[PDB]
RNA sequence: GCUCAACGGAUAAAAGGUACUCCGGGGAUAACAGGCUGAUACCGCCCAAGAGUUCAUAUCGACGGCGGUGUUUGGCACCUCGAUGUCGGCUCAUCACAUCCUGGGGCUGAAGUAGGUCCCAAGGGUAUGGCUGUUCGCCAUUUAAAGUGGUACGCGAGCUGGGUUUAGAACGUCGUGAGACAGUUCGGUCCCUAUCUGCCGUGGGCGCUGGAGAACUGAGGGGGGCUGCUCCUAGUACGAGAGGACCGGAGUGGACGCAUCACUGGUGUUCGGGUUGUCAUGCCAAUGGCACUGCCCGGUAGCUAAAUGCGGAAGAGAUAAGUGCUGAAAGCAUCUAAGCACGAAACUUGCCCCGAGAUGAGUUCUCCCUGACCCUUUAAGGGUCCUGAAGGAACGUUGAAGACGACGACGUUGAUAGGCCGGGUGUGUAAGCGCAGCGAUGCGUUGAGCUAACCGGUACUAAUGAACCGUGAGGCUUAACCU
RNA sequence: AAUUCCUUGUCGGGUAAGUUCCGACCUGCACGAAUGGCGUAAUGAUGGCCAGGCUGUCUCCACCCGAGACUCAGUGAAAU
RNA sequence: ACACAGGUGGUCAGGUAGAGAAUACCAAGGCGCUUGAGAGAACUCGGGUGAAGGAACUAGGCAAAAUGGUGCCGUAACUUCGGGAGAAGGCACGCUGAUAUGUAGGUGAGGUCCCUCGCGGAUGGAGCUGAAAUCAGUCGAAGAUACCAGCUGGCUGCAACU
RNA sequence: GCUCGCCGGAAGACCAAGGGUUCCUGUCCAACGUUAAUCGGGGCAGGGUGAGUCGACCCCUAAGGCGAGGCCGAAAGGCG
RNA sequence: AGGACCGAACCGACUAAUGUUGAAAAAUUAGCGGAUGACUUGUGGCUGGGGGUGAAAGGCCAAUCAAACCGGGAGAUAGCU
């Protein structure tokens, strides 16, 4: 079981994870700083720091992607614009991670997932 | 691969495209048949140019596998068809006057190669 | 095939001293300021290891 | 004067059946199992009418006798009727030895190869196909064997449920008949919230004593144990010959057991591409979601067997049966008594793995600590301050390490996990632009475009000072040395 | 044989073999004409016996997905 | 007994696809739950993948997978002549062109016509709508592309069939 | 508030039986919804149910029940 | 035309699996099937205890039934427990 298998199979079926981390990506573009479980704000991670490299690319053959799976109506001029030179561009380590401590009466560890540049 | 209560196609002359394999042989417990080694074959039809009746208990060995014939390198060498050739009990020797067979290199590692030898595939 | 007569109060003081929570004692503090948090996680004043990442 | 004769007589007046029932009582009473016994059963020994062309006793035995066994077929009615699942089928154990095979060899109507028979021995081993409820039986082919028995003739808080042993049906028979039947078939349930003893992985204490750290001993346990095929010695021994062996000298196989993913297959719902229905980005293109991963077609990394590599060692010690040396009891004789020597697939090591709770608590090396005060009064006990080494714990990033714990890598004295960069494997030449062809479609730019695990590169994201636990040379003695 | 012990009668066919299957036979311990007899097709929630495709029923499973086994928090049993 | 995987009368069912009330994306409309967090092992339940072999499994192909649409072809024994039969066994299917640049099927102006006047009547065929099918050529693993959607043959006890 | 997802012959719309203050705003959070609860068909108030024509009634009456005068029966009860 | 071939609504029990201290007083998931009839169904009636109802199992008769359920004789009787 799982001998290569490093994906994370947290809790409930594939498709609500999905769902979930597909509309948490773009939750996290609209706020820059987004508070969630440790393990959601990790599962965030993965998929969406190549969606930032797709969007570097200001070329009219790449603007025809980063569009499949996340839409907002405010992100339209942002796109192959300024995601590049404020996130893309830095190649690699688009994110951070912090624990905030546990969540309200109960044991669940809750962290805060942000962007690694913030706007001046 | 070929087992207990397969029906084959006969590498013997004048044979039918059914024979029975009812026994895998080697003495001990064996699950599958293998290349150049023997096996036990009864006659399910019998066509009147053949030297053997239905419903007879022969002796056979495996002349091609679909799993094709592989040791030495891995470079494995394939057949589309499994068939096994006949054998007498007493006299020793395969039966017949022709065989359709690859011939290869295991066959002629037995005491076979007077009989098997008019056409070489490979 | 039950339970027939009722197991021992010190076997369930001993099945019981199995625990591992802990008292959190000495709490960590900011290389700024004296405020308590357990080691990795935030301080409810936005003080964090020196570096300070919640403004007011 | 009532065969009321069921006779000591239950009423001018009373017969059968229940497996369709059903009630009180019970192993007091049977059945499937536990005990007792061993006539019966199978075997041996004393003994011997005879068979064995001779010869009773190699081998076999009528007669009479005396046992070996627990063990069956019966006897028997103790403990069991407020309820021990029975036969067969599947799946899987443990002990015997009365040995089928495997090692040993004796006697012989044993030259030799064999056959017949005998007993030291239970460490390893002891199929498959068809017919039936099925054991029991029969048949075909395989085998070093196709051993016997105990364990409720072993494994229903095990799987199966065809027979027997449920309601209903259906045939044959007996009876006046309800019923009955050494007459028989079709459909017919198999329950279980695991407490305790046990078993199999794994945490946490107490302990060896001043505290920590790294590693290793071996009192003892477990695992392992057989075997098919072929060839040399050798056509050697024995024997005209026919025929044909021990002795030790190698190679190669299966069930079965182990390991790795490299080959060959498979799978591989983080992935490349085609496509039918449709929705969505205004619409078209391009592109994505859904319809079982819609349908798939495929597959890297990984895992896996049906793939490949390997496997039950060599050696040493000591025995039983058995063969002997030297020899007294028995002036001979004698494997035994004193004293010496050999021997089996057994037995014990060696092998492989565990293993000091081996409380009988093993052993070396390394690291660290050289502080005072008070009380009862005392070689005992309690309290106070000062501030603490060696080491651990905490925390990440996460793992080739996991159900929880326990455990690995390392944490800017940074490649621990990820992203990004250069590329692999695997898909398949797209898009955009134009061209040929009513057109489907094909062509060039183009080996296009696409990427996760594999390989290499890179601090781009992330990974606390260190708090806390831990303190101050640590009780007695036998013997020697240093001071 | 929905009727038959020994019986898998006894013979033939199918089969490596076949108490099953198919077909005969008579010696039915005991079928028999309305407590009916005998036969015929589509057909049967019918039963027995074979052939072919297809196939994880099986050789033998190996890996996945969605849900339980685990764990922590909240609310916290029963039979005995 | 419960805010319980259950039971329960009448009326309604658009678009695209499709024969369709099957079936999917959808429409209008609705809801995202009266425990949550996470994880993930032997094992438990269903679904998915299936190499080479295949009914050997089993009491039994049970269960499971394959077949599956309909126009044109081609069909045994037996039979109550109806049936058996969709027997058995075969071809074709997208797209475009060419068949019939759209046939069959349904519908159809004015004029000719007959009158009574007139929501005229009736005769007809310019027009409208429109199957299912064929052949060539090119494309794919695959065109009844998904959901939807018949396993085939033989012996036989017994029972008319629904 | 923005965004996502599933159902879409239902996981939608309307009518009825049967139930019964459930509707709405205004608050309250002890108990209830086997939780959190700020929500609520829960607690506790306050507001809300406007008809000649809608469903019932009208007028007739099937199955059936009742049943005079009359009959059967102690009678409960029943026939017609 | 049809006690006709397949088949929605409608009906429904046969196999298989899950469930079995359950969601559960009998359901769930998949399939095969009944669908102009000797059928099915909305609404209200009528059939009762040895009586009903049954193309008939002593099945069904409100979970009960070789004789339902409640209340009485009844604290019946037990050489027994």
């Amino acid at each position: 079981m799982r001998h290569r298998k490093s994906g994370r199979q947290l809790n409930r079926n594939s498709s609500h994870r999905q769902a979930m981390f597909r509309n948490m990506a773009g939750s996290l573009v609209r706020h820059e700083i987004i508070k969630t479980t440790l393990p959601k704000a990790k599962e965030l991670r993965r998929v969406v720091e190549p969606l930032i490299t797709l969007a570097k690319t200001d070329s009219v053959a790449n603007r025809r992607l980063a569009f499949a799976r996340t839409r907002d109506n405010e992100i339209v001029a942002k796109l192959f614009n300024e995601l590049g030179p404020r996130f893309a561009s830095r190649a690699g380590g688009y994110t951070r991670i912090l624990k905030c401590g546990f969540r309200a009466g109960d044991n669940a560890p809750m962290a805060y997932i942000e962007l690694v540049d913030r706007s001046e | 691969m070929i087992q207990e209560q397969t029906m084959l196609n006969v590498a013997d002359n004048s044979g039918a495209r059914r024979v029975m394999c009812i026994k895998v042989l080697g003495g001990s417990h064996r699950r599958y048949a293998g290349v150049g080694d023997i096996i036990k074959i009864t006659i399910k039809e019998a066509i009147p140019r053949g030297k053997v009746k239905k419903g007879d208990v022969l002796k056979a060995v495996v002349v091609r596998t679909k799993k094709g014939v592989r040791r030495p390198d891995g470079s494995v060498i394939r057949f589309d068809g499994n068939a096994c050739v006949l054998l007498n009990n007493n006299s020793e020797q395969p039966i017949g006057t022709r065989i359709f067979g690859p011939v290869t290199r295991e066959l002629r590692s037995e005491k076979f190669m007077k009989i098997i030898s008019l056409a070489p595939e490979v | 095939a039950v339970q027939q007569n009722k197991p021992t109060r010190s076997k369930r003081g001993m099945r019981r001293s199995h625990d591992a929570l802990t008292a959190v004692t000495s709490l960590s503090v900011d290389k700024t300021s004296g405020e308590k948090h357990l080691r990795h996680h935030i301080t409810a004043d936005g003080y964090y290891r020196g570096r300070k990442v919640i403004a007011k």
